[PDB]
């Protein structure tokens, strides 16, 4: 009866930095994934463990929409079994990921003359992230032998680092808004379905 | 258009003062961490001081803690390093670097000599 509010996610006014990705869960509604493919000309629209053409035929208990901003160079890392600072320290998808990665270039919104440095990504972590983990900690990273808890030595870094989005940047350095729809399927009944 | 330019330095004696300035072009210096490095001729490069992005703190090596102080002038887009109570081992060439982590595309130094007496 009710159509799933995809406009709230893809058409949001503000977007989160990748280290603090936003999540909105979708249920008790109906989703046409073909209407959303052509909803806007998307940079990337790929899926894993499922295929885009069949998307309306499936049915899921819950659907989670995760949104954030990264470089175009780093859309490759938003995929199962990928390595890199974004996948290791900011947003990790599991090896058995079933869902879709949708991204588009957002230079017109997120870049700015003189540079936009408001978006951040985690630069250091003592571990690689576990799937769908979200670390927004701000605590001084200690790299090397000498400790830094109060010592404040050289080899101790503030964990988050700002992106530098210039409008004249190459396409790889330009900001991309990314939406990842994870298709959770459980033993409980389904709540979201194609027509 | 991106570059860093070191100024200041020279000859001073044990107990003397000095201030080095690193003038950056092509980016605001407060958005990323800025660092000061030094390399004595025999030894390897050593990190001496660093000031994190925005107001997230300062970092000083044990070698120079309490004697050196790093600071940032957002108007002059310049990071300064004030060197007080200089000891003969502080002789080196001094370099500044941006921890841009590849968000830039840029990738000379100044000499400081401090005598004993
Ligand atoms: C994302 O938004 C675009 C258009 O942006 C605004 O959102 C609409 C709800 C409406 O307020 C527009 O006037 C705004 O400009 C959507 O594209 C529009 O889709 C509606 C669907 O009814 C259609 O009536 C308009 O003609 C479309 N306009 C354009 C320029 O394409 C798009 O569908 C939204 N994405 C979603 C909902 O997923």
């Amino acid at each position: 009866t009710n159509l799933c509010p995809f406009g709230e996610v893809f058409n949001a006014t503000r977007f989160a930095s990748v280290y603090a990705w936003n999540r909105k869960r979708i249920s008790n509604c109906v989703a046409d994934y073909s209407v959303l493919y052509n909803s806007a000309s998307f940079s990337t629209f790929k899926c894993y463990g499922v295929s885009p053409t069949k998307l309306n035929d499936l049915c899921f208990t819950n659907v989670y929409a995760d949104s954030f901003v990264i470089r175009g160079d780093e859309v490759r890392q938003i995929a199962p079994g990928q390595t890199g600072k974004i996948a290791d320290y900011n947003y990790k998808l599991p090896d058995d990921f079933t869902g879709c990665v949708i991204a588009w270039n957002s230079n017109n919104l997120d870049s700015k003359v003189g540079g936009n440095y408001n978006y951040l990504y985690r630069l250091f972590r003592k571990s690689n992230l576990k799937p769908f983990e979200r670390d927004i900690s701000t605590e001084i990273y200690q790299a090397g032998s000498t400790p830094c808890n109060g010592v404040e030595g050289f080899n101790c870094y503030f964990p988050l680092q700002s992106y530098g989005f210039q409008p004249t940047n190459g396409v790889g350095y330009q900001p991309y808004r990314v939406v990842v729809l994870s298709f959770e399927l459980l033993h409980a009944p389904a709540t979201v379905c194609g027509p | 258009q991106v570059q860093l330019v070191e100024s200041g330095g020279g000859l001073v004696q044990a107990g003397g003062s000095l201030r080095l300035s690193c003038a950056a072009s092509g980016f605001p210096v407060e958005v990323w961490r800025m660092e000061w490095y030094r390399q004595a001729p025999g030894k390897e490069r050593e990190g001496v001081a660093a000031i994190e992005s925005y107001g997230h703190g300062t970092r000083y090596a044990d070698s120079v803690k309490g004697r050196f102080t790093i600071s940032r002038d957002n108007a002059k887009n310049t990071v300064y390093l004030q060197m007080n109570s200089l000891k003969p081992e502080d002789t080196a060439v001094y370099y500044c670097n941006v921890y841009d982590d590849g968000q830039l595309a840029y990738h000379q130094g100044t000499q400081v000599t401090v005598s004993a007496g």
